[PDB]
C-alpha cells in the first residue's frame, strides 16, 4: 500500500499535459502567451473541477480568454496532490536550469 | 567544420527575410555580448530568471517572437515580459533604459544587430549547449 | 551558564596575565650566553 | 582613458607598472656584474 | 519604539509584543464592519511531548521537553480575515505570514522530536452571540500540519519523493519489503488544533493578546516511523483592525 | 563491541606515550 | 620571592618537558581541545552542521567507527558567531549546533600558535639557532587555514574542516567541487613540495645510510657504531657526495652538509607556505584556473581537453554536496 | 599598435643593463 | 666599503644586511623604496585611467586604486557614477613626479651620499642602541602619521567631503559635519568582539565614525609624537625589549602583519569605507541579493513568501537567525548580520518586513540585487567570472578578491618575516646567532633529563 504519490501522478495526465491544479507554473513557459500573467491568474485560482472552468478566472479580459481557448487543449486538471503544492512548489519546485 | 555563411544566415524579420552576417559582425556580436550580456545570460540562459532561456525556440515561442533580428533588437529597445502584456526595462536594460543602464548608452543601431545575431547563431553552432547550463557544460 | 562563564573569564584573565608578566620579567636575560 | 592630449603617450603608460619588477631584476644584474661578492 | 540596531542579538525579535496589565477593556465588535487580523503573533514558551507507553492500557501522559533549535520559535506577522458570523461568533481567517516554524526539542534520554510549529490554514472561532473581545472571549480552531520535509527533501541515501532513489542502491541485491517503509517517501498531511484565550484587551487601538494552547504531530521522517503528539503552550498577540 | 575495541587501542597508545616519554632509555653521552 | 620562584620554574631547561610562558598559555589550551576532542569523538550527538535541521552524526557511540568518525562542525545558522558554553540555552542545545567544534579549534588554534612560540623559548633558552619554529609555521599555517581563514572568507565555520577522517575526505572534494583546488598553482607548488620532501627524505636518508662508516659487524646492527654525542662524523660526506655527483652530473650534488639541510628545510616548508596560502585566498574565493571551452575550433564548436573532464567531475560534486541546504541557483558561499 | 609597447619596454628593460654595462666599462663603483 | 661576505660577514642573498650600521646608505635605501611605493601608485593610476571606461562599474575594470581615489569623493557624483576623471589623473601624475624625486634621493644617499651621517650630523646620525635617538625618530614619523590622519579629516569635513553609500536617497558625496567624537562610541570599536555580528573595527558603518575616529587618531599620533621626542624609554620598557635595528624591524613587521589581516577583513566585510559601487558588492552582499532577487521573482509570480516552505522545513525565502530576527532563507542564513543601504528600507524592528517586502521593494533595489548577485567576488585565477564551474565567457574577478587575497598573503609573509627578524634578534643580542660554540655549548654543562 506504500507508493510514491509523484510517480503515480507521472502515470496520470499530469505526465502528458499541464495540470491546472498541480503543475510548477513555469512549464507554462512552453506555450504561447501564457507566462507569466495568464499563469499566475491560473496558479492563484486552482483547483478546478473541469479544465473549462479556468475560463471564469474573475478579471481575464477577452484576450486571455482567447489564448486560453486555444490553448485549452494542453490542459488537464488532476486531483490536487499535496506533495507538489505544498511548500509553494507550484512557484518554486526547486528546478533551475 | 569552418563559420559558413550558411550558418551565419538567420531569420531578419518575422515575415520569413533571412540575412547573412559577416564573421566580423559575428565577432562584435559575440565581444558585444559578453560586454553588455554574458554577466547574467552567459551560454544562453538567464541567471536571475532561469525559467527563461536564450534559446530559439523560447524565442519564437515569446509574444512578440524573438527568433529572429529584427524581434531581439526590438527586445533590446522596449523588453517586454514573455507574453508581451508588461514593460521591464525598470529591471531589463534597454536603449531606454541606458540612464539606469549605463552599459547601453554607446550601443549603436549596428550593435544591436551584432548581439542579436550572436544570440541567433550561437544555438545553430553549439547545439543544446546554448540555453542548456551545466547539465550540457 | 552564567557561573562558568566568569568562571573562564577569571582563569583565562590569570593565564594571561601570567604570559604579559612573565615576558615582562627581564625575559631576554634568561639566555645562557650573555644574560646582560 | 587618458586626457586627449596625453593619448600618444598611451603605449608608454600601458608599459610603466612592470618597471619596480624590473627593478628586482636589476639588483641580480649588479649582482652578476660584481660577481655576486 | 526600538529599531533593529536595539533588538538585533538580544533574543527580543522572537517575543510577542506584550500589553499593559492597565488593558482589561473591551473592543466593540460590529457586525456590519469587516474586521482584518493585521497581526497575529504567537510565542511558544513550553513544548510537551506525549510519551509512549509500552503498555498500551498506560495512561501516556505528557512529558516536558528542551528545546535545541534556539530562539527560532516564534510564528509572526499572521495576517487574516476576522468575519462575523450569523450566530455572532467571529471567526478568523489566516491569509499568509510566517504561519511556521521547524522547532526540534530533546526529551530525556537524548530523543530529538522534530515538530513543524504552525498555524497553516487556521480557522478559529468564538464563543457564540459575542459583541466585543473581552477576557472571556476564547478563539477555538483547527489548523493543517504538512509535513515536516517536502517532497524534494533528500535522505542520507540519495531517496526522496519528488527527487532521488527510490531504491537502497548502496545494497543492489538486497530483498526490497524490508527496506520498504525506508524506500517509499510519503507526504503526510494532518490536522491541528488549537486554543487562544484572551487575557487582555485595549479597545482604543484594538490590541488583544492572551495565552494558547496547541496540539499538533510531530515529524514522521516522511513516513519511516510514527510522529508524536506534541502540545505547544505560549502567549499570543494580535490586532484587530476596522477593514 | 567495536567501540570498545576502538578505545581500547587509542588507550593503550597514550599509556604507550606515557611510556616513552617518561620512562625512555635514557640518552647517555659517549 | 614567590613571584621569582616561579618564573624560574616556568623558564627552567631542566623541566623534563620544557613550559615557558607560551607553554603557560600552551599547556591549558592543549590539554582543553584534546579532552573536549575526546569526549565529543567518543560521545557526542549528532550535530547540524548545515544548520537545516539534518543532524550529522560523528560519534563513535552513536554508529560511527574510526574511520567515518568526526567532531562535526558548528552549524550554518550560526555562522561565524562566536558560540561558546555560556551562550547557549543548555549543553544539549550547544550539542545540537556544533559547540565543541568550536571550542576544539579556538582552543588548538591558541595552543599550536603558543607551540611554535615555545619552540622559539627553548631555542633561546639553550643557545640555539632560533628558526625551527618558521619551519613549523607553514603546517601551523594549514591549520589556520582549514580550520580559521576558510570559514572567515566563506562566512561560517561550518565550512571549516571536520575533525575527522571522511570529514576530511568531504572538505576536500567539496573544496574541489567549489574552488578547482587542483587547477591552482598555489596547491600544486604544495603538491611539488610535499612530494619533494619524501623525495629528498628518503633521498638524504638513502645517501647518509650508504655512506655509513663501517664501525660493527654483520652480526649487530649498524645504528651502533653511532654513540650519541660523539664528535666524530658516522657517515663520510665526501663518499655520499661522489656518488650522487656520478648519479645525476656532479654540480646537481650539494658537498656543502650546511646547504643542503637548509635545502631540506627549505623546500617542504616554502612549498606547504603556498599551498597554506592557496587554502586561504580561494577562502576569498580566488579560485584556481578555469580552461572550460577553452579550446575552440573554426566553426565554433567547443573541443573538450582534460580541463573539461574535470569539470564534469566538479560538476558532479557540486550537484551532489549538501543536497538539501541550496534554494537558490548560485551557490555564493 | 603593440610594437609601440613593445619598443618603450624594450627601450626600459635596455636602459637598466646599459647603466649596468656602462658602469662595468669604465670601472665605475659599481 | 663593506661591499663583500669578506669584509661585511653577509652573502650576497643577505646584501642589504650590510646596510645595518651604514646610516647614509640605509637611507639612500628607504629613501628609493618610498620611491618605488609612490611610482607604482602614480603608474598605475595612469595604467587603469588610460584603460577606464567611465560607463562600466568600476569593479568590472580591474581597478583597485581608482576606487580608492573615488571613496574620498574625487571624481564621482551620486551613485558613484563617475562625473570627472581629470583628479585621478592629477593623483597619478603627481605620484610619478614625487617618485621621480624620491628615486633621485634615494640614488644620491646610495651611491653618492656619505655611507654615515653621524660624522656630518648629530641630528640625522643615529645609533641603534641609543634608545633616546630612536624614540625621537619615531616621535617625528608619528607626528607625521597623525599629520596624514588629519589630512583624511580635512579631506572629509572642509574639503569636498567624502563617498557615503549610506547617504539619503543614494550613495553621494556629502561633507562630514558632525564626526563622533564621543570616546564611547569609537573606543566601543576597538572593545568589539571580532566575530559574527560584532566584527570589531571592520564593523564601522557610517563616516560620522570614521571621521571622528581619524581626529581621535590624528590626535593620539600627535601626542605621543611629541611624549616620545620629550621623553626617554622607561626602566620597564628597557628591559622588556630588544634594542637593535633587527628587532626594531622585527617588531615592525608584526605590526603591519596584524595590519594585512585586519586590512584582508576589512576589504572582504566592509561596504561603507570600501563602497560596493566601486569595488563590487561583498560575498555575504551577493548572497543576500541572491536570495533577495528570487523572492521578487517568485512574489511577482504569485508565491507567499512568508509561508513558503523549503525542501528541509525551514523557509525557502524568509526564516528567523537565532536570535529571532527575520532573515532571508537558504545558506545565505550565515550572511544574516549583512547591511546593506540597498536592503535597510525593508528591514523593521524584528527585521525583515513581510509588508514592506510584499510593498514596498522599489525598481531600483531589485537592479540592484540582481547586479550584486551577478558580480559575486567568485572567479578564477584566469579572471573567469563565477563559480569554479561555469564556462569561460566573463571576465571578471572582483577587486575585494584581489586585495583579500593579495594582503593575506603578504600579512602571512611579514607574520614569517616577523618570526625570523624576532628570532634572529634575540640570538644576535644572546650572542648565538652564528651557531653554538664548541667549548662553551649550554647543553652539555646541564644535568640530564633521564
Ligand atoms: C594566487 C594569487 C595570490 C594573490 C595575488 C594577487 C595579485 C597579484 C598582482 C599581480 C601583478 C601583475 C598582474 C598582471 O599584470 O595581470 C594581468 C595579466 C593578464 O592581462 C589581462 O588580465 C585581465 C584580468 O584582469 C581583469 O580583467 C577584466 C578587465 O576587463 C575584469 O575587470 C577582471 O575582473 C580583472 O581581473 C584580463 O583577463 C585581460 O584580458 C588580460 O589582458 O596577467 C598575466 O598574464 C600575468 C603575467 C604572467 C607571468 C607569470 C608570473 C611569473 C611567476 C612568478
Ligand atoms: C601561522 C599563521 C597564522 C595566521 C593567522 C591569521 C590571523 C588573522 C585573521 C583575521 C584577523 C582580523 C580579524 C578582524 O579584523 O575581525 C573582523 C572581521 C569582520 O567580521 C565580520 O564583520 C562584519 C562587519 O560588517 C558589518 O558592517 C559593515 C559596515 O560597512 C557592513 O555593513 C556589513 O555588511 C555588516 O555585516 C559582520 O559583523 C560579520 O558578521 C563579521 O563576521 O572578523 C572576521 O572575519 C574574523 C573572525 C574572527 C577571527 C578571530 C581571530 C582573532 C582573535
Ligand atoms: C628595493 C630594493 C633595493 C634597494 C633600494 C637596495 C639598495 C642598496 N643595496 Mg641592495 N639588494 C637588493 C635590493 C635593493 N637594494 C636585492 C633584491 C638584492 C639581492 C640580489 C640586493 C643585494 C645587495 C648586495 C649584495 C649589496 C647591496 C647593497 C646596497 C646599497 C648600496 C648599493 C650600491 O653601492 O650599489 C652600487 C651599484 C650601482 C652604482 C649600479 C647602479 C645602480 C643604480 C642605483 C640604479 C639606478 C636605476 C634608476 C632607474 C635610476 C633612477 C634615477 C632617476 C630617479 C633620476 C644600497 C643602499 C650593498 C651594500 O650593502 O652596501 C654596503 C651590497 O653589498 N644590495
Ligand atoms: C620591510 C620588510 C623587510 C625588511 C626591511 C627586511 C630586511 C632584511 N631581511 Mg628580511 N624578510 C621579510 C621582510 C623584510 N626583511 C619578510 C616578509 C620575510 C619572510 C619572507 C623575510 C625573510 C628573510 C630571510 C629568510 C632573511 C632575511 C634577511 C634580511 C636582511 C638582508 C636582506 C637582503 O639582502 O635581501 C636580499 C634580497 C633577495 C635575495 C631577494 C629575494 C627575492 C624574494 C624572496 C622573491 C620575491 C618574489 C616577488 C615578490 C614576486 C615575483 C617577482 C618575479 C620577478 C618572479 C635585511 C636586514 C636575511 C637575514 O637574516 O640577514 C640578517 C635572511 O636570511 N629576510
Ligand atoms: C596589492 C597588490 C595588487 C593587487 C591586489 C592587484 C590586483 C590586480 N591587478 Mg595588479 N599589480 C600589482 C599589484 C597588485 N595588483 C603590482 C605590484 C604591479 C606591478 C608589476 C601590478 C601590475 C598590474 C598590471 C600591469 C595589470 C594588473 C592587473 C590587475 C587586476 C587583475 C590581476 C590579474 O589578472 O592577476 C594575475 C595574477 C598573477 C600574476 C599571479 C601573481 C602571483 C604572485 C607571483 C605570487 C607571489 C607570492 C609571494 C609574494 C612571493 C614570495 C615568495 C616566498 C618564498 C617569500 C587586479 C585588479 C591587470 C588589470 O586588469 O589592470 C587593469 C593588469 O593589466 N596589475
Ligand atoms: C626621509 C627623507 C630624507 C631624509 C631623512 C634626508 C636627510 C638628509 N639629506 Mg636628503 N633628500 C631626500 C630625502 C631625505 N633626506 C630627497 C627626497 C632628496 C631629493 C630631492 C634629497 C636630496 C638631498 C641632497 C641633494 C642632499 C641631501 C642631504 C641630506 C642630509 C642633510 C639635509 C639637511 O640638512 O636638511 C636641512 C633641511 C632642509 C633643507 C629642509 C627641507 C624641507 C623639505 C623640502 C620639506 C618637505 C615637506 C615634508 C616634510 C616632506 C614630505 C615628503 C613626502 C610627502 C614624500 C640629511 C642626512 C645633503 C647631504 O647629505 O649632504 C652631505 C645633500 O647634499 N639630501
Ligand atoms: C607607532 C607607534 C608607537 C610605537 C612603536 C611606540 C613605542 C613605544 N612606546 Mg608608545 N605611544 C604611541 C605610539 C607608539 N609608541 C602613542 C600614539 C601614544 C599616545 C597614546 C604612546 C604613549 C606611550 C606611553 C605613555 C608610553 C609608551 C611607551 C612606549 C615604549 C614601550 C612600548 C611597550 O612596551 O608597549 C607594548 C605594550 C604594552 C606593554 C601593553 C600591554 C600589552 C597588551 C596586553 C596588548 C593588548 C593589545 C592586544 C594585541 C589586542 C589588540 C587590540 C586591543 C587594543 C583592543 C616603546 C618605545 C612607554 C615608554 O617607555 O615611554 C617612554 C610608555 O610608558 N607609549
Ligand atoms: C576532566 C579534566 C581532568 C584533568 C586533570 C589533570 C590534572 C593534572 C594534574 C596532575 C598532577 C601533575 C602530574 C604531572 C606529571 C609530569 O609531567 O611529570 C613530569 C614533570 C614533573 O614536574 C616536575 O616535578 C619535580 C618534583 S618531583 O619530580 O615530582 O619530585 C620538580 O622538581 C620539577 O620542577 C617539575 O618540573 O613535569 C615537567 O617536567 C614540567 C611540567 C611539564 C608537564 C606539563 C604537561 C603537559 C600537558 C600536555 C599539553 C599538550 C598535550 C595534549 C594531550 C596529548
Ligand atoms: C640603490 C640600489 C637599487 C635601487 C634603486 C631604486 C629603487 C631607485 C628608484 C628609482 C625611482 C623611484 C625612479 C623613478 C623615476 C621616475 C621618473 C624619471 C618619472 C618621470 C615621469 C615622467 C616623464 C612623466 C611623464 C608623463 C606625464 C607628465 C603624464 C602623462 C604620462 C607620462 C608618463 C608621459 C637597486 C635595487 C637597483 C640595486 C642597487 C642599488
Ligand atoms: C572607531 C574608529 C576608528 C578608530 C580607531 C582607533 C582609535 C584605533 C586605535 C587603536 C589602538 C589604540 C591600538 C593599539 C593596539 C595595541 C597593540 C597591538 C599592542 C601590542 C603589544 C605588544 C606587542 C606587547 C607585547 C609584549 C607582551 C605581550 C608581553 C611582554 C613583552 C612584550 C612587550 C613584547 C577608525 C580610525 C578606524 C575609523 C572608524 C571608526
Ligand atoms: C605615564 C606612564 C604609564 C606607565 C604604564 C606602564 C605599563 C606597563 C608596566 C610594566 C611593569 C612590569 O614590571 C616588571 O615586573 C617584574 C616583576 O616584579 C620586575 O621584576 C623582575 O625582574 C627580574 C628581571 O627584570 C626578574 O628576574 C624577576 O623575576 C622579576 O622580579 C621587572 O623588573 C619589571 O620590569
Ligand atoms: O556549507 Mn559547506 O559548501 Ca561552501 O558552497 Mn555554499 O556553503 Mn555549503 O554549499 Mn557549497
Ligand atoms: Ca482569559
Ligand atoms: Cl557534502
Ligand atoms: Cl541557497
Ligand atoms: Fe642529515
Amino acid at each position: 500500500e506504500l507508493v510514491n504519490v509523484v510517480d503515480e501522478k507521472l502515470g496520470t495526465a499530469y505526465g502528458e499535459k499541464i495540470d491546472l491544479n498541480n503543475t510548477n507554473i513555469a512549464a507554462f513557459i512552453q506555450y504561447r502567451g501564457l507566462y507569466p500573467t495568464l499563469a499566475k491568474l491560473i496558479v492563484k485560482n486552482a483547483p478546478y473541477e473541469s479544465v473549462e472552468d479556468v475560463l471564469n478566472i474573475p478579471g481575464l479580459t477577452e484576450r486571455q480568454k482567447q489564448i486560453l481557448r486555444e490553448n485549452l487543449e494542453h490542459f488537464t486538471v488532476t486531483e490536487v496532490e499535496t506533495a507538489l503544492v505544498e511548500g509553494g512548489d507550484r512557484y518554486n519546485n526547486g528546478l533551475y536550469k | 567544420a569552418e563559420l559558413t555563411p550558411e550558418v551565419l544566415t538567420v531569420p531578419l524579420n518575422s515575415e520569413g527575410k533571412t540575412i547573412t552576417l559577416t564573421e566580423k559582425q559575428y565577432l562584435e556580436g559575440k565581444r558585444l555580448f559578453q560586454y553588455a550580456c554574458a554577466s547574467c545570460h552567459v551560454g544562453g540562459i538567464t541567471k536571475t530568471n532561469p525559467s527563461l532561456d536564450l534559446r530559439t525556440e523560447t524565442l519564437a515561442l515569446a509574444t512578440p517572437p524573438r527568433d529572429n533580428i529584427e524581434g531581439l533588437v526590438d527586445y533590446m529597445k522596449n523588453p517586454t515580459t514573455y507574453d508581451g502584456e508588461q514593460e521591464i526595462a525598470e529591471v531589463h536594460p534597454s536603449l531606454r533604459s541606458a540612464d539606469i543602464f549605463p552599459k547601453m548608452r554607446n550601443l549603436t543601431e549596428k550593435d544591436l544587430v551584432a548581439i542579436a545575431g550572436h544570440i541567433l547563431v550561437e544555438p545553430k553552432i553549439l547545439g543544446d549547449k546554448w540555453g542548456g547550463g551545466k547539465v550540457y557544460y | 551558564m552564567e557561573t562558568l562563564k566568569i568562571t573562564v573569564y577569571i582563569v583565562v584573565t590569570f593565564f594571561v596575565l601570567l604570559f604579559v608578566f612573565g615576558f615582562l620579567s627581564g625575559d631576554p636575560a634568561r639566555n645562557p650566553k650573555r644574560k646582560d | 582613458k587618458l586626457p586627449e592630449a596625453y593619448a600618444i603617450f598611451d603605449p608608454l603608460v600601458d608599459v610603466l607598472p612592470v618597471i619596480p619588477v624590473l627593478f628586482l631584476a636589476l639588483a641580480f644584474v649588479w649582482q652578476a656584474a660584481v660577481g655576486f661578492r | 519604539t526600538l529599531t533593529y540596531d536595539d533588538i538585533v542579538g538580544t533574543g527580543l525579535a522572537n517575543k510577542c509584543p506584550t500589553l499593559d496589565d492597565t488593558a482589561r477593556g473591551a473592543y466593540p465588535i460590529d457586525s456590519s464592519q469587516t474586521y482584518r487580523i493585521a497581526r497575529l503573533c504567537l510565542q511558544p514558551t513550553t513544548f510537551l511531548v506525549k510519551e509512549e507507553p509500552k503498555n498500551k492500557r498506560q495512561e501516556a501522559e505528557f512529558v516536558p521537553t528542551k528545546l535545541v533549535t534556539r530562539e527560532t520559535t516564534s510564528l509572526d506577522q499572521i495576517q487574516g480575515e476576522l468575519k462575523v458570523n450569523s450566530d455572532g461568533s467571529l471567526t478568523f481567517v489566516e491569509e499568509d505570514g510566517i504561519d511556521f516554524q521547524p522547532v526540534t526539542v530533546q526529551m530525556a534520554g537524548g530523543e530529538r522530536i522534530p515538530l513543524l510549529f504552525t498555524v497553516k490554514n487556521l480557522v478559529a472561532s468564538t464563543q457564540p452571540n459575542v459583541t466585543s473581545i473581552t477576557t472571556s472571549t476564547d478563539f477555538k480552531g483547527e489548523f493543517n500540519v504538512p509535513s515536516y520535509r517536502t517532497a524534494n527533501f533528500l535522505d542520507p541515501k540519495g531517496r526522496g519523493l519528488a527527487s532521488g532513489y527510490d531504491s537502497a542502491i548502496a545494497l543492489p541485491q538486497a530483498k526490497e519489503e524490508e527496506l520498504a517503509r525506508a524506500n517509499v517517501k510519503r507526504f503526510s498531511l494532518t490536522k491541528g488544533q488549537i486554543s487562544l484565550n484572551v487575557a487582555k484587551v485595549d479597545g482604543r487601538t484594538g490590541e488583544i493578546a492572551g495565552t494558547f494552547e496547541s496540539e499538533q504531530l510531530s515529524d514522521d521522517d516522511m513516513g519511516a516511523h510514527e510522529p508524536h503528539e506534541v502540545k505547544i503552550q505560549g502567549v499570543f498577540y494580535a490586532s484587530i483592525e476596522p477593514a | 563491541m567495536e567501540t570498545i575495541t576502538y578505545v581500547f587501542i587509542f588507550a593503550c597508545i597514550i599509556a604507550l606515550f606515557f611510556f616513552a616519554i617518561f620512562f625512555r632509555e635514557p640518552p647517555r653521552i659517549t | 620571592n614567590l613571584w621569582e620562584r616561579f618564573c624560574n620554574w616556568v623558564t627552567s631547561t631542566d623541566n623534563r618537558l620544557y613550559v615557558g610562558w607560551f607553554g603557560v598559555i600552551m599547556i591549558p589550551t592543549l590539554l582543553a581541545a584534546t579532552i573536549c576532542f575526546v569526549i565529543a569523538f567518543i560521545a557526542a550527538p549528532p550535530v547540524d552542521i548545515d544548520g537545516i535541521r539534518e543532524p550529522v552524526s560523528g560519534s563513535l557511540l552513536y554508529g560511527n567507527n574510526i574511520i567515518t568518525g568526526a567532531v562535526v562542525p558548528s552549524s550554518n545558522a550560526i555562522g561565524l558567531h562566536f558560540y561558546p558554553i555560556w551562550e547557549a540555552a543548555s549543553l544539549d542545545e550547544w550539542l545540537y549546533n556544533g559547540g565543541p567544534y568550536q571550542l576544539i579549534i579556538f582552543h588548538f588554534l591558541l595552543g599550536a600558535s603558543c607551540y611554535m612560540g615555545r619552540q622559539w623559548e627553548l631555542s633561546y633558552r639553550l643557545g640555539m639557532r632560533p628558526w625551527i619554529c618558521v619551519a613549523y609555521s607553514a603546517p601551523l599555517a594549514s591549520a589556520f587555514a582549514v580550520f580559521l581563514i576558510y570559514p572567515i572568507g566563506q562566512g561560517s565555520f561550518s565550512d571549516g574542516m571536520p575533525l575527522g577522517i571522511s570529514g576530511t575526505f568531504n572538505f576536500m572534494i567539496v573544496f574541489q567541487a567549489e574552488h578547482n583546488i587542483l587547477m591552482h598553482p598555489f596547491h600544486q607548488l604544495g603538491v611539488a613540495g610535499v612530494f619533494g620532501g619524501a623525495l629528498f627524505c628518503a633521498m638524504h636518508g638513502s645517501l647518509v645510510t650508504s655512506s655509513l662508516i663501517r664501525e660493527t659487524t654483520e652480526t649487530e646492527s649498524a645504528n651502533y657504531g653511532y654513540k650519541f654525542g660523539q664528535e666524530e662524523e658516522t657517515y663520510n660526506i665526501v663518499a655520499a657526495h661522489g656518488y650522487f655527483g656520478r648519479l645525476i652530473f656532479q654540480y646537481a650534488s650539494f658537498n656543502n652538509s650546511r646547504s643542503l639541510h637548509f635545502f631540506l628545510a627549505a623546500w617542504p616548508v616554502v612549498g606547504v607556505w603556498f599551498t597554506a596560502l592557496g587554502i586561504s585566498t580561494m577562502a576569498f574565493n580566488l579560485n584556481g584556473f578555469n580552461f572550460n571551452h577553452s579550446v575552440i575550433d573554426a566553426k565554433g564548436n567547443v573541443i573538450n581537453t582534460w580541463a573539461d573532464i574535470i569539470n564534469r567531475a566538479n560538476l558532479g560534486m557540486e550537484v551532489m554536496h549538501e543536497r538539501n541546504a541550496h534554494n537558490f541557483p548560485l551557490d555564493l558561499a | 599598435e603593440v610594437i609601440a609597447q613593445l619598443t618603450m619596454i624594450a627601450m626600459i628593460g635596455i636602459a637598466g643593463p646599459m647603466i649596468i654595462f656602462l658602469l662595468a666599462v669604465r670601472r665605475g663603483n659599481l | 666599503t663593506n661591499r663583500d661576505q669578506e669584509s661585511s660577514g653577509f652573502a650576497w642573498w643577505a646584501g642589504n644586511a650590510r646596510l645595518i650600521n651604514l646610516s647614509g646608505k640605509l637611507l639612500g635605501a628607504h629613501v628609493a623604496h618610498a620611491g618605488l611605493i609612490v611610482f607604482w601608485a602614480g603608474a598605475m593610476t595612469l595604467f587603469e585611467l588610460a584603460h577606464f571606461i567611465p560607463e562600466k562599474p568600476m569593479y568590472e575594470q580591474g581597478l583597485i586604486l581608482i576606487p580608492h581615489i573615488a571613496t574620498l569623493g574625487w571624481g564621482v557624483g551620486p551613485g558613484g557614477e563617475v562625473v570627472d576623471t581629470f583628479p585621478f589623473f592629477v593623483v597619478g601624475v603627481v605620484h610619478l613626479i614625487s617618485s621621480a624625486v624620491l628615486g633621485f634621493g634615494g640614488v644620491y644617499h646610495a651611491i653618492r651620499g656619505p655611507e654615515t651621517l653621524e660624522e656630518y650630523s648629530s641630528f640625522f646620525g643615529y645609533d641603534w642602541k641609543d634608545k633616546n635617538k630612536m624614540t625621537t625618530i619615531l616621535g617625528f614619523h608619528l607626528i607625521v602619521l597623525g599629520i596624514g590622519a588629519l589630512l583624511l579629516v580635512a579631506k572629509a569635513m572642509f574639503f569636498g567631503g567624502l563617498y557615503d553609500t549610506w547617504a539619503p536617497g543614494g550613495g553621494d558625496v556629502r561633507v562630514i559635519t558632525n564626526p563622533t567624537l564621543d570616546p564611547r562610541v569609537i573606543f566601543g570599536y576597538l572593545l568589539k568582539s571580532p566575530f559574527g555580528g560584532e566584527g570589531w573595527i571592520v564593523s564601522v558603518n557610517n563616516l560620522e565614525d570614521v571621521v571622528g575616529g581619524h581626529i581621535w587618531i590624528g590626535l593620539i599620533c600627535i601626542a605621543g609624537g611629541i611624549w616620545h621626542i620629550l621623553t626617554t624609554p622607561f626602566g620597564w620598557a628597557r628591559r622588556a625589549f630588544i634594542w637593535s635595528g633587527e628587532a626594531y624591524l622585527s617588531y615592525s613587521l608584526g605590526a603591519l602583519s596584524m595590519m594585512g589581516f585586519i586590512a584582508t577583513c576589512f576589504v572582504w566585510f566592509n561596504n561603507t569605507v570600501y563602497p560596493s559601487e566601486f569595488y563590487g558588492p561583498t560575498g555575504p552582499e551577493a548572497s543576500q541579493a541572491q536570495a533577495m532577487t528570487f523572492l521578487i521573482r517568485d512574489q511577482k509570480l504569485g508565491a507567499n513568501v512568508g509561508s513558503a516552505q523549503g525542501p528541509t522545513g525551514l523557509g525557502k525565502y524568509l526564516m528567523r537567525s537565532p536570535t529571532g530576527e527575520i532573515i532571508f532563507g537558504g545558506e545565505t542564513m550565515r550572511f544574516w548580520d549583512f547591511r546593506g543601504p540597498w536592503l535597510e528600507p525593508l528591514r523593521g524592528p524584528n527585521g525583515l518586513d513581510l509588508n514592506k517586502i510584499k510593498n514596498d521593494i522599489q525598481p531600483w533595489q531589485e537592479r540592484r540585487a540582481a547586479e550584486y548577485m551577478t558580480h559575486a567576488p567568485l572567479g578564477s585565477l584566469n579572471s573567469v567570472g563565477g563559480v569554479a564551474t561555469e564556462i569561460n565567457s566573463v571576465n571578471f574577478v572582483s577587486p575585494r578578491s584581489w586585495l583579500a587575497t593579495s594582503h593575506f598573503v603578504l600579512a602571512f609573509f611579514f607574520l614569517v618575516g616577523h618570526l625570523w627578524h624576532a628570532g634572529r634578534a634575540r640570538a644576535a643580542a644572546a650572542g648565538f646567532e652564528k651557531g653554538i660554540d664548541r667549548e662553551s655549548e649550554p647543553v652539555l654543562s646541564m644535568p640530564s633529563l633521564d
